[PDB]
RNA sequence: GGUACGGCGGCCAUAGCGGGGGGGCCACACCCGGUCUCAUUUCGAACCCGGAAGUUAAGCCCCCCAGCGAUCCCGGUUGUACUGCCCUCCGAGAGGGGGCGGGAAGCCGGGGACGCCGCCGGCCA
RNA sequence: CUCAGGCGGGUCAGGAAUCCGCCGUAGAGUGCAAGGGCAAAAGCCGGCCUGACUGGACCCGUAACAGAGGCGGGUCCAGCCCCGAAAGGGUGGCCUAGCGAACCCCUGUGCCUCCCCGGUGGGGGCCAGGGAUGACAGAAAAGCUACCCUGGGGAUAACAGAGUCGUCUCGGGCGAGAGCCCAUAUCGACCCCGAGGCUUGCUACCUCGCUGUCGGCUCUUCCCAUCCUGGCCCUGCAGCAGGGGCCAAGGGUGGGGGUGUUCACCCAUUAAAGGGGAACGUGAGCUGGGUUUAGACCGUCGUGAGACAGGUCGGAUGCUA
RNA sequence: CAGGAUGGCCUCCCCGGAGGUAGGCGGUGGGGUAGAGCACUGAUUGGAGGUGCAGGGGGCGAAAGCCCCCGGCCUCCUGUCAAACUCCGAACCCACCGCCGCCGUAGAUGGGGGGAGUAGGGUGGCGGUGUAAGCCGUCCACCGAGAGGGGAACAACCCAGACCGGGGUUAAGGCCCCAAAGUGCCGGCUAAGUGUUACUCCAAAGGGUGUCCCGGGCCUUAGACAGGUCGAGGUCCGGGGCCCCGAAAAUGGACGGGGCUCAAGCCGGCCGCCGAGACCCCGGCGCACGGACCGAUUGGUCCGUGAUCGGGUAGGCGGGCGUGCCGGUGGCGUAGAAGCCGGGCC
RNA sequence: AUAGGAGGGUGCGGCCCGAAAGGAAUGAGCCUCCCCGAAGGAAACCGCGGCGACGCGGGAGUACGAGGGGAGGGGACCGGGGUUGCACCGUCCGUCUUGAAACACGGGGCAGGGAGUUCGCGGCCGUGGCGAGGUUAAGGGGGUUAAGCCCCGUAGCCGCAGGGAAACCGACAUGCCCGCAGCCGGGCUUAUGCCCGGUGAGGGGCGGGGUGCGAAAGCGCCCGGAGUCACGGCCGCGAG
C-alpha cells in the first residue's frame, strides 16, 4: 500500500535522541551567529519543534543567504532545484 | 616515480564510473597506454579502475623507446631525434631520463600526445585478462615486470 | 601576589552513585524570632522579613579510592564476524572461494579515570 | 510542585479507604492509534485572559530528483490585544490524521454597477465565512440474455502443451516397539533424505483472422516400479502352500450384469485375468450414450425478466489427396 | 487500467559569457543496514538465594491461627532469541569545502523556442512474498534498438561494440579426427567410459580395510597383531583428493559426433602454435569543428585537428535521385522521337 | 538418375558467349630482371640455460613484406556475362510482441490503380518590404483578345500604456552598479595569440515610477520606443 510522505513519515531513529543527550541542548547551539555566505550543516535538534526543517533535508549542508527574524535563510541544491528554507539556528552547525 | 598504464579490457560491460575514470585517464581504447605520477589521487583512481586495465613502473629506457617508436606529435606526426633536439636540446634518452628521475614532465615537450597506442603483445599477453596479474593473469599491478610487457607491445 | 572564599558561565558522567580524613580571618551555611513585606488550598514545613547566642554536626571547600556506572589507551580472541569492485574459481543445491581495498561488536588481561577551564569580585598582603 | 511502583510504621482500616519517612531517570502522565519529544516540564495543581483575531508577504510538503488546482505547515511586517517584574511567549491543541473543485445558494461587510438623463422597488459585481461530492483531483443512475449481435484479446480462464511437485505414486536413512528370548522372518511408530511426472493443484510461457471434447469400437507401438509364464536368495520355509526380496519385458493378461461411464462393485472360468506413455495415441477411421446452444417439464432461489458445477425427454458429425 | 494530460529521457535552432564536476585524495557533517549484544520492550531451559505475596492446596488446630509444599515476584549462575528490540556498530551512500584529473571561449554549467516518441518491457545481481515455478520492487550491466569471433545450436553467457580496399598481431577461447593449431612437458590421481559441462542443463540423506595422502594417538623391529610359541611393524581415532553404492520410463540416440585409460579424463604448474570487423599500418570516403580563397538564393575548391568522429528501433535534422504540367533559356528528330527487349560505362 | 537445405553470400575452377558501347598493336594476359619499401617478420649455423616441451645472445631487424617505380622478351587478350562445381557460411518477406524460422496473423504469378488533402483560427521558425508606424478588405478607374498588367481605395485590423470586476486612475526619451563582443593604451609573443588597464552598444542587476489590495508597510502586473505585412515550412484545435 503506497504510502504519502508527511513530516514524521520514517524518523523513528533519524529523530531520535541519546538516552543520554534527553533533556534541553547547551545554550550554545541555540545562540550561535551566522554570517552572509557561510556554509553551515543541518542537524536537526528534536526536542525544539520551531523552525525545524523537513526532515528530508537532514544532515544536508547549505549555504546562508539571509536572515529574518530569529531564523537563517538557508539554500540547497536538492538535483538542480535550488530550495530556499528558514531555519532556527538551533538547527544550524557551523562548517569546520 | 612514474607509472604506465595499459588498458587490458574491452569497452563493453562496463559501467559508467568506470567508463568515466577511464575516460578521465584518457585510456578509451584497448592496448593504450599512459604515463602518469605515483600521486594519491592517480593510485585512487587506479585502485578504482583496476580491473580493466593493468600498470607498473617505467623504467628510463622503456620510456626512451616508447617515445621513439610510438611517440607521435599532434597530427599523428612521428617524433624524432632533431625535433627533439631543437625544442628541449637534448636527445630522446635524456628526456626520458629527465623524466623519470622527475626533473621535468612529458608535456614539456610541445605538440606531444599524451597517449601511446601500442601494438598487440607478440606471443600474446601471457594470462587471462579475467584475473590479475598475481595469481598468472594480465590484470593490476605488475610493478617492474610492466617493461617487459610494453617492449613487446612496442 | 596569595586564599581548604564567593558570584556568573563553557564542555555536560573520564565529570555520576557510594565511601574515608581534614576547615571556619573574611566569605558560604546550619540556626534564633515572626510586628512589618510575602504564604500555606493547615503548618514561618517551603517562600518571605528581621539577626547573630551557638556550631562546623552537614551543604560547601581541600585531599584520597575503583565497589557500581561511564569511558580513553594497549595486548589476545583477530585481520575473526561482516563488506565495496572483478572473476571461464569451487559447490547437486544452500552457499562458498581467489585478487585489490575497508574492518567490527562482545569477552578476557594490564593501565586511566572520584572532572578540566574562563570572567569578575571579597579578605589579606 | 513532581510521577508509576516498592520498602518500613500507623484506630476502626484488611489486598485495596486516609496518612508519615525512605528509595525511586520516569519503569507515571499527555484527550485519543503508533512513533518521537517532554522532570525546578510540554506532566499535576492554581491566577488572569481569548493570538482559535484583522490587513498582507516569502518559503517547505502533498508532488525528492521533476510539472500542480485544492489543502496543510514554517519564517516574518503592521494593527488591536492577553499573560508577566522583565526578558520573553501567544496567528489553536507538544510534531505527524480528524477531510473536498466549477456552477448555484445562504450570511457579513463595505464599495462599483443596471443600455438617453434623474428618483424608487428589485437585479448584477468585488472581498470574507458556510451548505459536498467517502468512486474522497468532485456524471444525478437497477438487472437477465441459454435468441443474442459487433470489434478485439492468447495483454486473460476451461481441455491439451510447457515450468514446479505442495499433493499423488514409489523408494531410502535411523531404530522405539510388536514378535515365547530375538530390531531387522514379517510389521516398523516419532523424525529425516530422495526418485517419477502415471492424481490433483499452482503459474500464465505458445496457441482465441478457429489445433473439434469424455466414453466405446478398430489398429499400431513403447517403459518396468513384473500379475502369470523362465531362473534364484531369506524365511517365525516339514510337504502342499504362504510372507519378503533379486535377474528377467520373449509371450499372455480373456468373457459377462447394472451404469454414458474411465474407475469401482459383482458372477463363472483362468497360470494371470499388472499399472502406465504415445497431443489424458487414434472423429480429413467410425459411434454419438455423457458433456456444452437453440424446444420443454419438475424442485429450489428471485417481485420480475430469469438462474441453478440439480435432475429429466429431444436435438446435424462437410473431403475430388 | 488495451486510452489520455503534466513531468522525466531524444532531437533541431537561438541567446549568455567563465565556469562545470561522472572519477579520485584529504577534511567538515548526516546515517542506524550487515554483524554483534541484552543496557530498554518483548520471548527463553534448569539451579541457588530472598520475599506471605488477594497466590493456592494440604498437615495443624473450633478456629484464631501456625508448619509444609507448589505457585507468583526480585538478584545471581547456567543455556538460548527478535522485520515491527538496541548499551554498541561497520563496509558503504549522501551534502559541502580545497586540490589532482577531465570538459569548456572552435562557447560548457545554464536560459528561450520548435518537433517528437515513450505509459505491456525481458535477462541478469539484490530485497519482500511463495513448496517451487512465479508475482512485486530495486541495480542500468546486456537484448529490446547491436554487427563480427565462440559456448553444437541458444536474446540475455565470454571476447567485442561496426565507413570502404588491403597487410600484420592479438582477444574469447582452442590444439587426437571431424577442424587451423601438440597424439606437447614434468609430478600425482582415477578404473568408474566416472569424466570428456565456466554459466544457460547437471540428483540427495546415509554408507565404503576401493584407492592416494595429512594429523593426532596407544602398543611399538627377537617385545607389537594374525594362527605361548614363532619374529616386523601393528591397533585406533579425526580429517583431505578421486572414485563406488544409494540411481526406475515410455519412437531408436546422444560428452556436438567419432572415439579416448602413464589419456583424447581430473588435479598443481609449464612451454610452443593457431585463432576476430578487436589492436597497429598503408591508400580512399564522408562527418564535426576552425581557416584561406571563390560563387548575383540555402553554397563551392582546398587546407588543419579528430586516442578523446563513423552500430541502430521510435523520433528529430540536412542533402540528394525520379515522374506530369506551367514561365524562361539552350536544343534533338522521318539520315528516324516517345515507347519496348538484350548489353557497355558512370 | 549416390545426394540435404528459405534456393542466396565470399573466393576461385570447368563448359559456353564475347563487333558496338569498356581497356587494348601508341601494347592484354603472360615470362624475366632491377630499385625503394609502412606495420610485421623467419631459418641454416655458433655458444649457453632447462629433467623436458623449449628458451637466451649473434646471424638480424637480415630473406620476405601491402604498395610505389623502371627495363627487357612475346604478340591478343583482359574486364565483363550465362550455367555449373568445390570449400566455408546462411533456418524467407511484412506485422503485433519482452521474445518470430515458428505448430501466431497477412503472403499462386504478372500488369495497372492505391492511402498527411482543403479551409478557418492560433503558436513558432527561414527570408523579404516598410518602420512609430504597418497593411489593406469590399469596391472604382485606365489598359488588354483576356480574369494577366498600372493606379487609386484608411472603412477595418494590429502596435504605440499599462493596472482593475467596475467606477476609475495613469508610468524612466537613462539616476546608478557589474559587464561579453568591439575600440583605445601598455607588456610578452617571429607572427598568430596571451595578459593587464580604461570605454563599453546589446545583456544582467539596483534605484525610482503607474495601477489593484490596504490604514501604511509590502507584494502582483507593467514602464528607458519595435512592430506590422507578405511568401514558404513544422505543429495544435474543428470540420469525413
Amino acid at each position: 500500500v503506497q504510502k504519502a510522505h508527511s513530516f514524521r513519515r520514517k524518523t523513528r531513529k533519524k529523530l531520535s535522541k541519546h538516552p543520554r543527550r534527553r533533556g534541553l541542548p547547551p545554550l550554545t547551539r541555540f545562540l550561535q551567529e551566522f554570517e552572509v555566505g557561510q556554509r553551515v550543516h543541518i542537524v536537526i535538534e528534536p526536542s525544539y519543534h520551531k523552525g525545524m526543517p523537513d526532515p528530508r533535508f537532514h544532515g544536508r549542508t547549505g549555504t546562508v543567504v539571509g536572515k529574518r527574524g530569529e531564523a537563517y535563510i538557508v539554500e540547497i541544491k536538492d538535483g538542480s532545484k535550488v530550495k530556499t528554507l528558514f531555519i532556527h539556528p538551533v538547527h544550524l552547525r557551523p562548517q569546520k | 616515480a612514474k607509472l604506465a598504464v595499459i588498458r587490458i579490457r574491452g569497452r563493453v560491460n562496463v559501467k559508467r564510473p568506470v567508463r568515466d575514470t577511464l575516460a578521465m585517464l584518457r585510456l578509451h581504447r584497448v592496448n593504450h597506454c599512459v604515463i602518469v605520477d605515483d600521486t594519491p589521487s592517480y593510485l585512487g583512481m587506479l585502485q578504482k579502475a583496476k580491473d580493466y586495465i593493468t600498470w607498473g613502473e617505467i623504467n628510463a629506457e622503456t620510456l626512451a623507446k616508447l617515445i621513439r617508436k610510438r611517440g607521435r606529435l599532434i597530427g599523428n606526426k612521428p617524433v624524432t631525434d632533431e625535433y627533439v633536439k631543437e625544442k628541449l636540446g637534448m636527445t630522446i634518452e635524456e628526456f626520458a631520463q629527465k623524466v623519470v628521475n622527475g626533473e621535468m614532465s612529458l608535456k614539456d615537450l610541445p605538440n606531444l600526445k599524451p597517449v601511446f597506442r601500442l601494438h598487440p603483445p607478440r606471443g600474446g599477453f601471457r594470462g587471462s585478462k579475467k584475473r590479475s596479474f598475481k595469481e598468472g593473469g594480465a590484470l593490476g599491478y605488475r610493478g617492474e615486470k610492466i617493461n617487459e610487457l610494453i617492449e613487446r607491445m612496442l
